[PDB]
């Protein structure tokens, strides 16, 4: 984040000290500077690594979900009057890759909700401004089965009531991990199968645990239905704040295939170029 | 200058070298052609501090009984070898009193000293990258995500091998449910050439015969279940293929010796007997 | 109440803004952090780690483990290059997918010295001298050792030390370079040549491999964070 | 920027000092004042050059781009669901001329986006309020090919989500030149053609370099299409801030013809007036 | 939270406003400035540089290099003017396209003294005396030297020094003048006459040229920045 | 009074005389009819300071070997001459060791002393404006923008001539791809009469025989490629046409002598051989 | 940023309000005032001047 | 208390008795029946101060040559008189060296001493309002706005007369283009009874024979063109009609004597010869 070191002038050298020659077998990166191999002038460095900080790298709102809801009528079976979305950053790739640069992370989160609505037909009248309810459902809490069941009382569940046309809604969340850091990767299982029990029992998905269980968001339109159908989409933008990260990893090189590290397609990411072609 | 004032309670709402000897317990390792030794992330293994202890019951620390070098099965390095992987503590689950404490307790924690040994003459060629990967998740071999079963994910001291190319398991009736780690993708959809971001050492047969990695206990928790979670993964890849005097068919052994360090176990119960392959 | 005036930019959402928001889980008892090894504060810390270069992107070698190895032999001395690279750490295919390239592809501007480390993976009985050259841009890309020795360069003696580092110094007209193939901000040319040749005795492999690594120096920096082209999503 | 000097009283003069007579061959402008050639009174000057400062001269939002986007349907091939605009000040003349008063400049920038939308037909229904995504694509970053491809995850690309009807969106940018100043003019090439290579190779456009490569803006409507087509235009206003300039040049006298200094039309800018006509 | 009231002018965009905005590239490492020669802080610094006046805008001379030259000859003395200009530095065609005029066309109001510098580009063997006159407005534009000598003026002797500066003083009823052809804020009349005549010996060119330059004085200033009419765009 | 408070991190978000002798190396110039000498922007040429050095490798400073006066080809001033232009360092690319260092290095930097010489009798008339233009971009001769090729943009010591009127190159098969600098537009769409905003000197034949301009290194970078970029452009225009005793057909030579100053070169390689016209 | 609440009366234009507005001509060099005779500070100063009364408003 | 903070640079953006003798030059006026003398706005005429001088060239101050009393043509006051008006400096354009300096210079400035004289017996009746009006604009006589021509707007020392009723000039071919000042509208669409807001004096024949008004130079500029702009207007209205002993047909002269004061002229040129009526 802070200023880089200056460059010191270097003249000709004739000595038994050989910074150029090293041994990478040790696993240590040679900390050479230009003045070690070539003659250098004095440069008072003014560049800084301020935008390379882990905070800056993640200080952007990244779309992570597009939740679709409808306001048509209870009778219509093809219209989804409410939508439940499991909270995760793995429905999108860009933030997922930036995060999976690191094994562990710990950060507060900022959720911004951009709601856009539209008509689906013209010859059924018009609609009044809609209010959307976004109810956070932590794991274990009752999940709505209908758009107007008791669960939406939100006596305890945090809930956001957004008026259409208002600026995108926004909330902040502290670090809510049950562990001391978020696990981008979990090399293990939630169950250990025990000798004796049937192959059906004890079988758990690889890499899946309750560390990444954060509940879901239930989104509905609070208004009663107008004689015409209205389709709305809530876009969720996640911004990490106060980011700490641990154990850097090589970034994803091939397309993601599911919530894990599985790959199936695009296994040839590199193009063809001659060895002696510039 | 600018002025900042917080209008909320919760802070979340605020704006953003060659000759070496290693003695552990009753085990000793001497090396003369070593390329030094790497301490992963510069952190030496340590015991849980009272400021970070989650479990309340008294831990057990077997010390020398379990903090000692165990040698795994030797693998063979050929010209056609693509690489090998092991999971820790999984690779040591059948190793003396360490495995006993591992299976008798619900929670376990340990760092490691990994010593990879590969001696060859001065007329041999080849380089091995030895990488310690925290949370070394590997890709499966089926269209079903995260479908690898426990038995294959925990091979034991034999570990597994990397593959040259990805093969899809189409057997619907009896799926293999095994890993398919591709060597150049490092088994996790990442280019192997970038794997050097992990703690590592290169065994260049012209320079060194061995590699030593001191892995601290790395995890999002102070202590976890050793039977559920593999803290570390040791991946060995041929960076430069093995070659010798044009004779061909040459193969040299690679031996792996791992010593757990600062072992702590909590939650004593009846022993865990995991389902076998 | 207090008279206020709403300036332009009100009611907008800028994904780069930095504003306070209400907490949705007030009074949450946050789990304290533990000291986890391997904390990273700057992406340039990762960019400073040597990563193997996929130098050999020929048809049969690309997207295998062979793309990282460059094969030397004990043939007679020649002035033709062993390998030729263009100093475009983000847009050059052989450099774009290194860790340095991966980090640079999240940024628009970069500046600083680079280090290329070459590891000789022949037998102990092999000896030779190589010439690793950097030519600042502007002139024709060096096609022979005679041209290459006129630029920055290092003569590498393969002996008890099998690795050599060449620092490409920061020699640019602009204070920053772009992370795309760009003429005005072109970087230069890295090349490798045989200085004498590779000599082996009998009963030794006559063909060996070198591995290439790249990393940034402590004077390296980036800016203008952007979205990378190395990841994409469908539908 | 500061106050002008006062005027001192001057009486009759009879001396060998001749400020009026000079020699312009030296290239130096004679620094005469009225009191040198005529008798002057004392005037306590109160005028100032505050509005002539380089900051004031450029302290206006100047339109530099009109980006047109549509929200009709994926099937319609005549509707452009997203638009990519290379970032430059040369699509408009007024700011271009004010800037090309100087060879070099260095400034922060303020981008203001004024979004106006309209219907294109009447007998297809109506639309809900639209959200626009303006994604900054720095050079080298992947460029969207479809309005809904993975690139719009913006995990790293800065992105602005503007709700229609909200005040015009606005962002600020630091000086992001890879050189120490912005080059309004570059008397050179990006490539030097080398003897031997074919005339196809080495050929570069005159005055074009990567100094002025700043990436582009990709603008889309995030909403799904309503049964009726909606056409929107984003107007980009650029305001230099903290302006420094170097090497003043005569302003453009003839119409601009392309990104360079080329001229083709309107080469007769001056009218006809008699030599002795007042 | 804090009770607020939205005043009128909220949610408006004024291109002249001065407000803080979120940064779209946070933590960018800005390239430091170097000391580049020729820095300009004020547009009046450019307005203070002499620039050649296109005095001779006749049909065959306009939009050529001849429009800058005014031809003198060695004819007999006459009281008719050599050149006549109207002191409208922004709207007068002969002055509008000078650098002073170009800068003034970005502003609505101007005030201050001007300097006209005339350079004699005849031979060393040519001699003469000219009269450069400024008449404040209100009276008939001087049609002869007899009228012109009643206003401000300078008698220029062409000798070893081939250049003469006449300062037009700031003589205005209003504290500022407009940058358009305007009666209430009209500037005056510049004119040039032969004082004696131009005399040359034999074997010398009998026709010579003078070049005109204009610039502002250190008491010059402008205000009310506007859009110029010297640049326009089509479609 | 008013109150200002910054609510953001990045500062971008914040609100807004006659007898003279010049000796360089082994070259000397004496003048007796000089109109003084102009230092462009009042800045004398200098070497890169350690606080502004971009390249890290040691520069080479040939000093007297290259910092010396080279005389270009003489041009002829006639009544019909429209003016001439040269590009620096392009005009010196074939001048002694300066050109050698220019083509052997990737980066080069130099200021200049330009001395224009034009002597005529006391019975001659005419004035020459000599202008030093930073980034002297010239307009092309085709409907294609920026289409001038490298060979024509870098004529060398001969330079180019201005034109009375603009001519369009309609040859589609073999386009000229040359400049079309119009004298009264200064070759760049700007009135020539305003060209005096640039550093300049006027050679009035009744007053002076020569002009001297000391150009500092001017660029948006501390050091650049001399083969790609021409830092300066020297433009000579007849402000007053040449005339003499009514004899007609008179023509007097104009000679140009340029000395690079404070030459610095970085990035030594094999020599650059640019493609020729 | 700072949490704010928009009170009633927001976005209204009251012709009697007294609010700061952006300047459309920044850095303008204002012409200084001269001492002009007959300055008036209060309308009651004008009301205090005797003015003739149209007392005789008959038809003729 | 309330708090105010400015958030902008430009301050525009911030929130909101009887016996008297007058000697000037070689002229002297004695009065015995004076109603004192009025100094318009309480400001005595003065010269331009160096802190307010717009023109830079040295002014000329003729002093006594022009700062002296000139007597205009006498008018006759009858029972039917509606009033008279003059424009200053227009009324003095043909008065000695004052008019010469007025027409030889581009800029002129002067205050005035206006002395209106109207003597009548103790058996006469009548009152004259004498008003000094800055910028005494008068209404025209045509449907075309602002159509009065220069010749009529500047009658000279004779001035003009007010009218009882407004008459419209319908002559399209040869419009009069003259003023039509209505007496009760004060010639400018304002009731004459309010004209007393201007500096004034009343000559009541039972009290005083004369009025004296000292007019300072009043203008939005420190100095202006006297030929273009009339700084002041002198309007004389019969407030009370003239009457005498029932004899009828009585008429008494009104004489006007104006002395310019503190005359300053700038911008000497050839003389201005304005077009005549
Ligand atoms: C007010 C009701 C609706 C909005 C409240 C929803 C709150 C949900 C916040 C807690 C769950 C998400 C926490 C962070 C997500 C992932 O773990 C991180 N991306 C991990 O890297
Ligand atoms: C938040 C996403 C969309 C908005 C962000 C776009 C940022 C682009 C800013 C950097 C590129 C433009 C910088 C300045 C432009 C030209 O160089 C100047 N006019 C040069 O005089």
């Amino acid at each position: 984040a802070n200023n880089l070191p200056d460059t010191q002038s270097s003249g000709p050298a004739h000595s038994k000290e050989t910074p150029a020659l090293t041994a990478v077998e040790t696993g240590a990166t040679n900390p050479l500077v230009p003045s070690d191999t070539v003659q250098t002038r004095h440069v008072i460095q003014k560049r800084t690594r301020s935008e390379s900080t882990v905070e800056s790298f993640f200080a952007r709102g990244a779309c992570v979900a597009i939740i679709e809801v409808d306001n048509d009528a209870p009778t219509k079976r093809a219209s989804k009057l409410f939508s439940i979305w499991k909270i995760t950053y793995k429905d999108t790739v860009q933030l997922r890759r930036k995060l999976e640069f690191f094994t562990y992370s710990r950060f507060d989160m900022e959720l911004t909700f951009v709601v856009t609505s539209n008509y689906t037909d013209a010859n059924n009248g018009h609609a009044l401004n809609q209010v959307y309810q976004i109810m956070y459902i932590p794991p274990g809490a009752p999940i709505p089965g209908k758009w107007n069941d008791y669960t939406w009382q939100t006596s305890s569940n945090p809930s956001l009531f957004y008026t259409y046309g208002a600026p995108p809604a926004r909330i902040s969340v502290p670090y809510v991990g049950i562990a001391n850091a978020y696990s981008h990767f979990y090399d293990g299982f939630a169950k250990v199968p025990l000798a004796g029990q049937a192959s059906t029992e004890g079988d758990s998905l690889y890499g899946a645990a309750s560390l990444n269980d954060f509940g879901s968001l239930a989104v509905r339109v609070v208004n009663d239905h107008n004689p015409t159908k209205l389709t709305s989409k809530i876009r969720v933008y996640m911004k990490p704040k106060h980011v700490r990260v641990w154990c850097p990893r090589p970034p994803r090189a091939v397309p993601y295939y599911g919530p894990g590290v599985d790959y199936k397609d695009g296994l040839a990411p590199l193009p063809e170029k001659g060895l002696t072609t510039y | 200058n600018y002025t900042t004032i917080n209008y909320y309670r919760d802070s979340a709402s605020n704006a953003a070298d060659r000759v070496m000897q290693l003695t552990l317990g009753n085990s000793t390792i001497t090396t003369q052609e070593a390329a030094n030794s790497v301490v992963a992330y510069g952190r030496w293994p340590e015991y849980i501090k009272d400021s970070e202890a989650n479990p309340v019951d008294q831990p057990t620390e077997p010390a020398v009984a379990a903090c000692r070098f165990y040698t795994l099965d030797t693998v063979t390095w050929r010209k056609e070898s693509r690489g090998w992987w092991w999971k820790l503590p999984d690779a040591l689950k059948d190793m003396g009193l360490f495995g006993q404490n591992m299976f008798y307790h619900y929670l376990g924690r340990a760092g490691y000293t990994v010593h990879v040994q590969c001696n060859a003459s001065k007329f041999h060629q080849g380089a091995l990258g030895v990488f310690a990967v925290p949370e070394m998740c590997l890709a499966g071999d089926s269209t079903t995500h995260m479908f690898t079963k426990y038995e294959n994910a925990n091979p034991g001291e034999k570990g597994g091998e990397f593959k040259g190319s990805f093969t899809l398991d189409t057997n619907a009736t009896n799926p293999a449910r095994n890993f398919c780690p591709v060597d150049y993708l490092f088994g996790s959809g990442v280019l192997a050439g970038n794997a050097f971001v992990y703690p590592h050492q290169i065994i260049n047969l012209r320079t060194n015969n061995c590699a030593t990695l001191v892995l601290p206990y790395v995890n999002s928790l102070s202590i976890d279940s050793m039977t559920k979670h593999n803290n570390w993964g040791i991946a060995i890849l041929p960076l430069a293929p093995l070659d010798f005097a044009t004779e061909s068919s040459t193969e040299i052994p690679i031996t792996l010796t791992i010593a757990p360090m600062c072992c702590e176990f909590n939650g004593l119960r009846n022993i865990t007997v995991p389902r076998t392959q | 109440g207090l008279p206020v005036l709403n300036t332009p930019g009100s009611n907008q959402y800028l994904t780069a803004d930095n504003y306070q928001s209400p907490c949705a889980i007030p009074e949450f008892d946050v789990t304290p952090p533990i000291d986890i090894p391997g904390e990273v504060r700057n992406m340039m810390e990762l960019a400073e780690i040597d990563t193997m270069i996929p130098l050999n992107l020929t048809n049969q070698r690309k997207n295998t483990m062979d793309m990282y190895r460059v094969e030397l032999n004990d043939a007679a001395h020649s002035d033709t290059p062993i390998l030729c690279l263009s100093l475009s750490p983000a847009s050059d295919p052989r450099l774009a997918h290194t860790m340095l390239g991966e980090i640079l592809n999240y940024y628009t501007h970069w500046a600083g010295s680079l280090k290329f480390t070459f590891l000789f993976c022949g037998s102990m009985m092999a000896t030779g001298k190589l010439l690793v050259s950097y030519a600042p841009p502007g002139a024709e890309a060096p096609k022979s050792r005679k041209e290459a020795m006129l630029g920055t360069h290092v003569i590498w003696d393969i002996g008890l030390q099998s690795s050599c580092t060449m620092v490409v110094p920061w020699i640019s007209n602009t204070t920053y370079r772009l992370t795309i193939n760009d003429s005005f901000t072109e970087g230069g040319y890295i090349s490798m040549f045989y200085q004498t040749r590779v000599v082996v005795p009998l009963s030794t492999p006559r063909k060996m491999d070198i591995l290439g690594f790249v990393s940034a120096c402590n004077d390296f920096s980036v800016r203008l964070l952007r979205d990378t082209t190395h990841i994409s999503q469908e539908a």
